[PDB]
């Protein structure tokens, strides 16, 4: 979560980041591609059968 | 892990409760450990029998 | 069979879609982000250099600079990142092939 | 082939191709489109008055249809402090200011300090505060000789209780009985019950801290509204279907200028995409949309053999259907990847020796 | 002179829902399809707007002191013209000073004065026989009004007075905004055609003023007229018939909204990313 | 809060931490302040933060249809958005707004710990 | 708490400026260690079959 | 009424007291009032060392 | 083109922008790597014969 990570609790730091909200949504997007492909790995190690 | 359980000095503490208070967030992988383990065990009886 | 299903089916391909979809993406996130003001007073140079002067105007566009160089680097890293992906699985259709 | 031996840092270059800077064009004209208001400003109303305001009750003047040509009061006036905000002092003349509002008030010398952004004091908490995102100037002048009368001069108040601090470009005209303690004041002045206003007193042998100072506040925006209030900037033609430098009413840049199919809004003048750029206007004397287009445009690459070798190229520009070339001479190939020029083209095929693309490849051969 | 009203009936409050209600143009620059996020003062979507009206020659004439906290959003149905403007102030009387915008069937008359207001102020229509006329009959607002700082008064013209019968017509929607000692209304004039409640749908607001009266401004209360004739035989505070009209406020609050311009420049959709996961 | 001029966001409660008589403030590794004594009870407090917590909203598309199941990892079903019928805790969190079968079917919304959703009649 | 909020947003878009990167850092070495990941788990997958 | 020579300066130790400097707003008149590491309008809402 | 990207047509940043040219001649090399990467690709995959 980029603003809790960034900004904590602070409004002021949160209306200050929304200038870089596409580079907080191109880590999450980043972030998720990889956990769906830790899911995949698994599954095309363990359920070939 | 629940907020009531972070809920303290345990936050300090516990690396997990400091990790989610900045917004660091584990998630579940999809196959639990039984799932993994019925599709070996299927593997085994497959190669076996 | 296979021409049927796939004549049939319109995302069989989804791979190959995938590549591409990723690559336009990118670019297009690219060009989003030069809309970011990076902590300067505007996001247009030319807003910058219309209401301030030349010294003034640096501290701006030095941030302007930094943010959007930055920009770039994280393009240039990620494609180099999905360019090692894209090799190995081209190493697997040579194999494959062979 | 400079580009790249500059590119490369060397001054010799290995067989192969490539990637330059994109076509540049370079604008030919300046254009200046402001809108075309006659009317000086009224700087003798609002700096050459006969009375000014108390700063408590400040006065507040709406500027609009006028050319700033403040070069008007260098022959008479004289400003201890001139700080502008969000705009540089140099740039006044080539811009046109958006909603103008001039703020004036008579202050002690030794409270024009106070009139910032971020001030705390008497004037900034209970009678003028700026707000702390401020884009405006602030002008002060003595004004000893105008208004110190022999015996003190008490026309000029200020509030000196209050409650809770004012909010920017808040007026408190209140004139009720301050209660500084906690029994009630049933509006007469008592014991810890003060009338609010207090009087400066002017005496004209009053220390330069205590002498009244004249003070002006101009407000406005800047590039981003229909404006009437402009700097004097001479206004050309308008040039359309050309690579100019314009400036429309004080945003500056270059493009090409070509009639639009958008619509305005009657309180729109400036149209921005999703990089927040500039890309449509409407001209304030013709009240036309008009599209702008950046004049640069299209990747070139360089095919060269070694400079070991020779000194010829090749330059490739894709984006162009062989026109926007460096130069063109004999030897103009159009190729699925662009045009190519300064290579001949033969029909027999070999191995590839530069990867041009789409199938093309080049080599120097006999 | 300063009326108090009476024979009004009393009813509880009424409510509403605001189906994605109140968005207005953020700036004044010209965008087209192109999805712009935005964080200002919003109305909430799906929020609870209170309902008042006027109504039943007399049961209904609402036109409480509202609060105004950080902004309001201010929607009418009417057919016959009885909202005619708004006052703003903090206390209302005349230590401090307020606002009045307001409608006098003539000019449109913005005045920021010392106003001593009354506790019913209203504005008064006559209907008259063998004229079959209406005419602006009373301007009951306030007792007195002295340090005024600001002032604009409209072009002249004539707003028919008559009553009409039938559904509401016309709907217009208002936001205010007290910021930077700028007062700041947003408005939309939409053709309706309805019985009873705020017509669900979607438009955006668009400029109007900037007013600078650099004042404190807490509560409001709407200006209504009201109509009077034979039917009405009673005194000045008891004797007069409301008419049909109906006003919805809603509040304002810090939001984010994902607004969608059209392939010309016009709002036609907006997201309030706060409402729901 | 605002302690001695410091102030922040969060959630006081008693300490166990004893605080040396020249100290007033407690930090953390990040430098958070996250103990505090009261200046007027001398009494150590724990300041914790108050948004805590991963949320993840579950939805066929919204061209199909309008409802969303909300899945609150580290929730044990509360510290919820809304709630009303179908709770059902996985291990993955509560999840709500989704009925919860028998069968069991290929997966086609993965929700973690086992669980998938769909939207069937 | 003790600057105003024209000169503290000198001092959070410093600390938003290098927050970003911390994260940007992050992942960036997350995408690099799961193309390893991916590399191993097919290898895993080819040693299964 | 005495103040100190700049070469022997004074230094005076504040403690125990409230800072309502709007007290001075009746009596005391600054022609330089600067302040570092704090903004002036912050110095109402702080506690200082 | 970094200039192209960064600056626009504005000369003024151009002439800040020459102070980072080492950056932007890394970003293009490592692009150029990567397309005549995507070139070897397809050479090895179709043109064994
Ligand atoms: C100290 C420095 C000074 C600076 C000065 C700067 C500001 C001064 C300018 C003020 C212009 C105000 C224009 C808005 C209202 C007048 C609108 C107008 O000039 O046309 C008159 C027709 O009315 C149009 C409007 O609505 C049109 C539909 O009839 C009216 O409708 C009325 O309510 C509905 C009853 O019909 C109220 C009023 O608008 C309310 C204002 O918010
Ligand atoms: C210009 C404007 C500024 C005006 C005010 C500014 C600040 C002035 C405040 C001064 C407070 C000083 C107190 C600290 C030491 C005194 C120690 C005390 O108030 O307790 C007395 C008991 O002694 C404790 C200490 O040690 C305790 C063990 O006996 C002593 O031990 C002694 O040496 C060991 C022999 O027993 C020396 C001494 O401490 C040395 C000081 O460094
Ligand atoms: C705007 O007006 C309101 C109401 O008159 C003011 O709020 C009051 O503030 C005083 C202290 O300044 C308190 O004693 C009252 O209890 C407050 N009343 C309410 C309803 O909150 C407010 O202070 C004024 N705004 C400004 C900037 O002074
Ligand atoms: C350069 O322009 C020419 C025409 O100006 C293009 O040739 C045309 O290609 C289209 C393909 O849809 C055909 O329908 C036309 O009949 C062609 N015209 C002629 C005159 O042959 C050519 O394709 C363009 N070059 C490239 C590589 O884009
Ligand atoms: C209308 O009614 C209000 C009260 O409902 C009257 O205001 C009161 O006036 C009396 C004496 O004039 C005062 O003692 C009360 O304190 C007032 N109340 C308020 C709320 O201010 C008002 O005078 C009436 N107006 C007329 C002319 O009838
Ligand atoms: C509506 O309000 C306007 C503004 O007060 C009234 O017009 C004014 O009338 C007075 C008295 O004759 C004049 O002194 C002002 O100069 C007028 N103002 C302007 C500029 O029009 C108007 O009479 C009112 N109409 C009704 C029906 O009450
Ligand atoms: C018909 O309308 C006219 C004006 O349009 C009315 O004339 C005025 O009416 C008021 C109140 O009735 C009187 O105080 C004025 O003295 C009248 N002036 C004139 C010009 O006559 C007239 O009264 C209306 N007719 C009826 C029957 O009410
Ligand atoms: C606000 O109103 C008060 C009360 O009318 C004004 O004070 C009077 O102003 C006149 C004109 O200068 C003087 O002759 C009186 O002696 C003043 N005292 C009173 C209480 O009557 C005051 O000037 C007005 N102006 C502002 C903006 O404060
Ligand atoms: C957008 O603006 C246009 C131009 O004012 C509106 O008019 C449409 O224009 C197109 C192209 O000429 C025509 O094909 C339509 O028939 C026009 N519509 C009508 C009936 O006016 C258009 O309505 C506006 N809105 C949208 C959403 O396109
Ligand atoms: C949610 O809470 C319940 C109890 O509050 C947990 O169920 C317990 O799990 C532990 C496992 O160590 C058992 O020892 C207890 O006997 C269980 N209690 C009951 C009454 O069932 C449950 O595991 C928690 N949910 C998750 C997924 O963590
Ligand atoms: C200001 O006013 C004085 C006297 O009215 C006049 O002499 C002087 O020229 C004026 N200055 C200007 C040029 O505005
Ligand atoms: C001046 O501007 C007006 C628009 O306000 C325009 O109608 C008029 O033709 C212009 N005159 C010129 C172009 O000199
Ligand atoms: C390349 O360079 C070497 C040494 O400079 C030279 O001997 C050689 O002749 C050059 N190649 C050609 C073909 O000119
Ligand atoms: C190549 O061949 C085409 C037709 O085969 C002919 O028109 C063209 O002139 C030839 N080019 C050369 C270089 O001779
Ligand atoms: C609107 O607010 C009132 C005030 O409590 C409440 O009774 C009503 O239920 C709310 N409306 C809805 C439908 O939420
Ligand atoms: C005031 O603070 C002191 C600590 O110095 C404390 O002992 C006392 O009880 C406090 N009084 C209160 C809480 O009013
Ligand atoms: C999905 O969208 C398409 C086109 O908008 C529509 O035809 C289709 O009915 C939609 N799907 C469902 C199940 O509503
Ligand atoms: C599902 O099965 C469990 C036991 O296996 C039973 O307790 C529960 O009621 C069943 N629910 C439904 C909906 O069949």
């Amino acid at each position: 979560d980029c603003t809790m990570y960034i900004c904590g609790d602070s409004t002021e730091c949160s209306n200050l980041l929304l200038q870089y909200g596409s580079f907080c949504t191109q880590l999450n997007r980043a972030l998720t591609g990889i956990a769906v492909e830790q899911d995949k790995n698994t599954q095309e190690v363990f359920a070939q059968v | 892990k629940q907020y009531g359980d972070c809920l303290g000095d345990i936050a300090a503490r516990d690396l997990i409760c400091a990790q989610k208070f900045n917004g660091l967030t584990v998630l579940p992988p999809l196959l639990t450990d039984e799932m993994i383990a019925q599709y070996t065990s299927a593997l085994l009886a497959g190669t076996i029998t | 069979k296979i021409q049927d299903s796939l004549s049939s089916t319109a995302s069989a391909l989804g791979k190959l879609q995938d590549v591409v979809n990723q690559n336009a993406q990118a670019l297009n996130t690219l060009v989003k982000q030069l809309s970011s003001n990076f902590g300067a007073i505007s996001s247009v140079l030319n807003d910058i250099l219309s209401r301030l002067d030349k010294v003034e105007a640096e501290v701006q566009i030095d941030r302007l600079i930094t943010g959007r160089l930055q920009s770039l680097q994280t393009y240039v890293t990620q494609q180099l990142i999905r360019a090692a992906e894209i090799r190995a699985s081209a190493n697997l259709a040579a194999t494959k092939m062979s | 082939l400079s580009e790249t031996k500059c590119t490369l840092k060397s001054f010799t270059v290995e067989k192969g191709i490539y990637q330059t800077s994109n076509f540049r064009v370079q604008p030919t004209e300046s254009i200046v489109r402001f809108p075309n208001i006659t009317n000086l400003c009224p700087f003798g109303e609002v700096f050459n008055a006969t009375r000014f305001a108390s700063v408590y009750a400040w006065n507040r003047k709406r500027i609009s249809n006028c050319v700033a040509d403040y070069s008007v009061l260098y022959n008479s006036a004289s400003f201890s402090t001139f700080k502008c905000y969000g705009v540089s002092p140099t740039k006044l003349n080539d811009l046109c200011f958006t909603n103008v509002y001039a703020d004036s008030f008579v202050i002690r010398g030794d409270e024009v300090r106070q009139i910032a952004p971020g001030q705390t004091g008497k004037i900034a908490d209970y009678n003028y505060k700026l707000p702390d995102d401020f884009t405006g100037c602030v002008i002060a002048w003595n004004s000893n000789n105008l208004d110190s009368k022999v015996g003190g001069n008490y026309n000029y108040l200020y509030r000196l209780f209050r409650k809770s601090n004012l909010k920017p470009f808040e007026r408190d005209i209140s004139t009720e009985i301050y209660q500084a303690g906690s029994t009630p004041c049933n509006g007469v002045e008592g014991f810890n019950c003060y009338f609010p206003l207090q009087s400066y007193g002017f005496q004209p042998t009053n220390g330069v801290g205590y002498q009244p100072y004249r003070v002006v506040v101009l407000s406005f925006e800047l590039l981003h509204a229909p404006a009437t209030v402009c700097g004097p900037k001479k206004s050309t033609n308008l040039v359309k279907n050309k690579c100019v430098n314009f400036n429309f009413n004080g945003l500056t840049g270059t493009g090409v200028l070509t009639e639009s199919n958008k619509k305005f809004l009657p309180f729109q003048q400036f149209g921005r995409d999703i990089a927040d750029t500039t890309d449509a206007v409407r001209d304030p004397q013709t009240l036309e949309i008009l599209d702008i287009t950046p004049c640069s445009f299209g990747g070139v690459s360089v095919i060269t053999p070694g400079t070991n070798t020779s000194n010829q190229v090749a330059v490739l520009y894709q984006d162009v259907n062989c026109w926007r070339v460096y130069s063109t001479g004999s030897n103009v190939f159009q190729t699925r990847a662009g045009c190519l020029i300064g290579a001949e083209h033969v029909n027999n095929s070999y191995e590839c020796d530069i990867p041009i693309g789409a199938g093309i490849c080049a080599s120097y051969q006999t | 002179q300063c009326v108090n009203l009476t024979t009004r009936t009393q009813l509880p409050p009424a409510y509403t829902n605001s189906f994605t209600r109140g968005v207005y143009y953020p700036d004044k620059v010209f965008r087209s399809s192109v999805l712009h996020s935005t964080q200002d003062l919003f109305l909430p979507f799906f929020s609870n707007v209170t309902w008042f009206h006027a109504i039943h020659v007399t049961k209904r004439f609402d036109n409480p002191v509202l609060p105004f906290n950080d902004g309001v959003y201010f929607a009418s149905t009417e057919k016959s013209n009885i909202i005619r403007g708004w006052i703003f102030g903090t206390t209302l009387d005349s230590k401090t000073q307020s606002l009045l915008i307001v409608n006098n069937a003539t000019n449109v008359v913005i005045k920021v004065c010392e106003f001593q207001f009354c506790n019913d102020p209203f504005l008064g229509v006559y209907y008259h026989k063998n004229n079959k006329s209406w005419m602006e009959s009373e301007f009951r607002v306030y007792s007195s009004a002295n340090n005024c700082t600001f002032e604009y008064v409209s072009q002249p013209f004539l707003m028919d007075l008559e009553g009409k019968q039938g559904n509401f017509k016309n709907l217009r929607e208002f936001v205010f905004k007290n910021i930077d000692g700028y007062f700041k209304i947003y408005s939309k004039h939409t053709p309706i055609n309805l019985v009873r409640d705020l017509p669900q749908g979607f438009s955006a607001l668009e400029p109007l003023v900037d007013l600078p009266i650099g004042i404190n401004i807490t509560r409001f209360q709407t200006l209504l007229a009201l109509h009077r004739s034979y039917l009405t035989p009673g005194d000045s505070s008891s004797g007069w018939t409301a008419g049909a009209a109906a006003y919805y406020v809603g509040y304002l609050q810090p939001r984010t909204f994902l607004l969608k311009y059209n392939e010309n420049g016009t709002i036609t959709d907006a997201v309030d990313c706060a409402l729901d996961p």
